[PDB]
């Protein structure tokens, strides 16, 4: 009813944060490739300096 | 058929049988399929089957 169910945070890190535009078209690249049943078994390749997932 | 009337019948010429009747005014005398009630469950089933098959 009220909680945060959020599994965790995907931390991507580089010399500077992406602009909001860059991040929203990265969200479009993500959802058009990986969401739902249609994307269900694909794996993204990402070449950021470091990638971490924090379990909450 | 094809949204035009191709035949008509009296109560004498055609039976109708219904297992799950309703008093609900808008039910208009029609039945109630368990496929309608369970439809979400059937969809969830179908999706989990597709998910497991899509590994291969």
């Amino acid at each position: 009813s009220h909680g945060g169910t959020t599994r965790g945070i995907l931390q991507i890190r580089s010399d500077q944060q992406q602009s909001q535009h860059a991040l929203e078209n990265f969200k479009r690249e993500w959802k058009s490739s990986l969401s739902g049943i249609n994307g269900s078994w694909q794996i993204p390749v990402v070449m950021a300096d470091d990638i971490k997932f924090v379990n909450m | 058929v094809d949204k035009r009337v191709v035949a008509s019948f009296t109560s004498r010429e055609l039976a109708m049988g219904i297992r799950n009747p309703r008093t609900e005014l808008s039910s208009s005398g029609y039945g109630l399929s368990e496929v309608e009630i369970a439809m979400k469950e059937f969809i969830a089933y179908n999706n989990t089957e597709s998910f497991n098959d899509r590994f291969f």
